[PDB]
RNA sequence: ACCAUGGUGACCACGGGUGACGGGGAAUCAGGGUUCGAUUCCGGAGAGGGAGCCUGAGAAACGGCUACCACAUCCAAGGAAGGCAGCAGGCGCGCAAAUUACCCACUCCCGACCCGGGGAGGUAGUGACGAAAAAUAACAAUACAGGACUCUUUCGAGGCCCUGUAAUUGGAAUGAGUCCACUUUAAAUCCUUCCGCGAGGAUCCAUUGGAGGGCAAGUCUGGUGCCAGCAGCCGCGGUAAUUCC
């Protein structure tokens, strides 16, 4: 059993703190390694440049090509691939633009049948991504 | 094939535009709330049929 | 620095759990049968009925004739008496926990004029009170939220640079003034 | 004139300053907020001096119109109306100037003699031919 | 300087890390708690990085000096002058943050001082960080649909209330906006006050997400057929899709 006596409080408060190390959300907001490993380095955006339009193949019972880009961001440069999320919106990106990414939904963890994207673009050149589906803005002349 | 990687966009651009035609407005604020307080409470229906939502066809 | 204020406090609370379909239609007909805008506004005095209950409940765990019992009990119990909501013959500690967000709304403005016969329609008081007719004894007011007090609840009236008590008329019989003799006599 | 009415409240004389303040709340029904020099026209008959000595400020309409109130306040002469007196209710009705150059002017000013010294015949004319 | 051999530690010393300035406090809300606290209040620290000083009651001062290191300016090339983590502004870094405005009138401070000075501070502009109020229409006469009130009755239709069609109107209704004058204020601008205009698709135009389940709301029609895509999770799409467009 545990400890239970007026005076245990340094045996109670040590063994509380070292089994807090064993659960993840806890230890990936604690140990530091987890916020130096994330290419946002503890952000919600990332602006970022295109550098190659690539489609993955959707999970085990679905069937379909999902539009995906390899962006490389410009704070502490790392190769991300980060997901189109919208039906024609593959075609307003093209080469080296410049697109904010922003997370995903769940934290790290991918959404859906998409096998290990992270992140999704937004506000591709400027001009907002549901800005250029719903025909409100255009890309530059 | 089945959908490489081109024909991104294939079912918006090849859909018949149908153009949004319009109404007179609905009405805002606190107007909105009249005419839907009169439409759900105070109309009481005289037939049956396990009381169907608002949207039925 | 500065010599800014700083201290603000938000007057509503969000419902808990979203969508149930029991609350939002009894909450509905909260809207209509005292003829309101929005639910931020029923929120808004259900807050108020929140903190007064919480308030009166936590004076009833107290011993009898604590002093802070007495003081602030008295206080509560004077401060929702003079406002028209709690009849004052029967003042106690317990007869402020039946009191429910249909006695609350009641005490406003915009249907302490609707019943006093100085407009039909609950929403027409709306479009009288905001629209700058009816005042308090001196005092014009475009608040349909004004709680009104039971002191100051014959005074009830339309202003008197108002259509309905004075004159000066509006800019649509002014059009009808002229819109014949604007051409001929 | 025929529907504008001068009441006052909180009067209080003082020999410490030389003044008898009050504070003024006028009365209007469907008339716009009067003027200043229409009201303090009117204290010189209420307290019997003339409309001289008597400043009036501060006045601020309620929601609705009606009753407007302000601060108002009469002095024992105008030579004391002088002394212990802020300059600018001193000029919103005139007697007393301030038109002067800006302070980004005058700041400059400062420090360009601040770099000339001694020299009083060239720590005065430090730059005004230059107009 | 001369002696003694001590001091601390598993009741965590010593070393390391800190996205560590500390506190009053903030978010949370059954109790116990958990998280945040650069940020106006108090205390500390530091003015590019170290060091040494002068003056003075008080400084190891930086809108003081001396030197070194780092960056950087003028030059007639002999020499000079640097320190915005003060107020605005600029470049850069970035997911990420305001005008090179007006004034000492207020709150106070400093001085030889009722009188001068103060980017302290106050006022405006930018401001969907956030918090409080609060418009985008309400009454009508038809009118078409509902109601314990009408006949000695499921006759026949209503003289009576509530609602939506669809209206035709209207009138001591009014605002946003426009514009005189006051008022405001150091000077103004706002706000309040007030003449004059200012509503029939009040076109003077409410949106943002949804409509399988969780989770309020459609198996309506058209298109595409495991494609395009949707979908926080389960799932939906392979020729009639309540989930895609």
């Amino acid at each position: 059993g545990k400890c239970r006596g007026l005076r245990t409080a340094r045996k109670l408060r040590s063994h509380r703190r070292d089994q807090k190390w064993h659960d993840k959300q806890y230890k990936k907001a604690h140990l530091g390694t987890a916020l130096k490993a994330n290419p946002f380095g503890g952000a919600s955006h990332a602006k970022g440049i295109v550098l190659e339009k690539v489609g993955v193949e959707a999970k085990q019972p679905n069937s379909a090509i999902r539009k995906c880009v390899r962006v490389q961001l410009i704070k502490n440069g790392k190769k991300i691939t980060a997901f189109v999320p919208n039906d024609g919106c593959l075609n307003f990106i093209e080469e080296n633009d410049e697109v904010l990414v922003a997370g995903f939904g769940r934290k790290g963890h991918a959404v859906g049948d998409i096998p290990g994207v992270r992140f999704k673009v937004v506000k591709v050149a400027n001009v907002s991504l549901l800005a250029l589906y719903k025909g409100k803005k255009e890309r530059p002349r | 094939v089945h959908g490489s990687l081109a024909r991104a966009g294939k079912v918006r651009g090849q859909t018949p535009k149908v153009a949004k035609q319009e109404k007179k407005k609905k009405k805002t604020g606190r107007a909105k709330r009249r005419m839907q307080y009169n439409r759900r409470f105070v109309n009481v229906v005289p037939t049956f049929g396990k009381k169907k939502g608002p949207n039925a066809n | 620095p500065v010599a800014r204020s700083w201290v603000c406090r938000k007057t509503y609370v969000t419902p808990r759990r979203p969508f149930e379909k029991s609350r939002l239609d009894q909450e509905l007909k909260l809207i209509g049968e005292y003829g309101l805008r929005n639910k931020r506004e029923v929120w808004r005095v259900k807050f108020t009925l929140a903190k007064i209950r919480k308030a009166a409940r936590e004076l009833l765990t107290l011993d009898e004739k604590d002093p802070r019992r007495l003081f602030e009990g008295n206080a509560l119990l004077r401060r929702l008496v003079r406002i028209g909501v709690l009849d004052e013959g029967k003042m106690k500690l317990d007869y402020i926990l039946g009191l429910k967000i249909e006695d609350f709304l009641e005490r406003r403005l915009q249907t302490q004029v609707f019943k006093l016969g100085l407009a039909k329609s609950i929403h027409h008081a709306r479009v009288l009170i905001r629209q700058r007719h009816i005042r308090v004894r001196k005092q014009v007011v475009n608040i349909p939220s004004f709680i009104v007090r039971l002191d100051s609840q014959k005074h009830i009236d339309f202003s008197l640079r108002s259509p309905y008590g004075g004159g000066r008329p509006g800019r649509v019989k002014r059009k009808n003034a002229k819109k014949g003799q604007g051409g001929a006599g | 004139n025929d529907t504008v009415t001068i009441r006052t409240r909180k009067f209080m004389t003082n020999r410490l300053l030389q003044r008898k303040q009050m504070v003024i709340d006028v009365l209007h029904p469907g008339k716009a907020t009067v003027p200043k020099t229409e009201i303090r026209e009117k204290l010189a008959k209420m307290y019997k001096t003339t409309p001289d000595v008597i400043f009036v400020f501060g006045f601020r309409t309620h929601f609705g119109g009606g009753k407007t109130t302000g601060f108002g306040m009469i002095y024992d002469s105008l030579d004391y109306a002088k002394k212990n007196e802020p300059k600018h209710r001193l000029a919103r009705h005139g007697l007393y100037e301030k038109k002067k150059t800006s302070r980004k002017q005058r700041k400059e000013r400062k420090n360009r003699m601040k770099k000339v010294r001694g020299t009083a015949k060239a720590n005065v004319g430090a730059g005004k031919k230059p107009k």
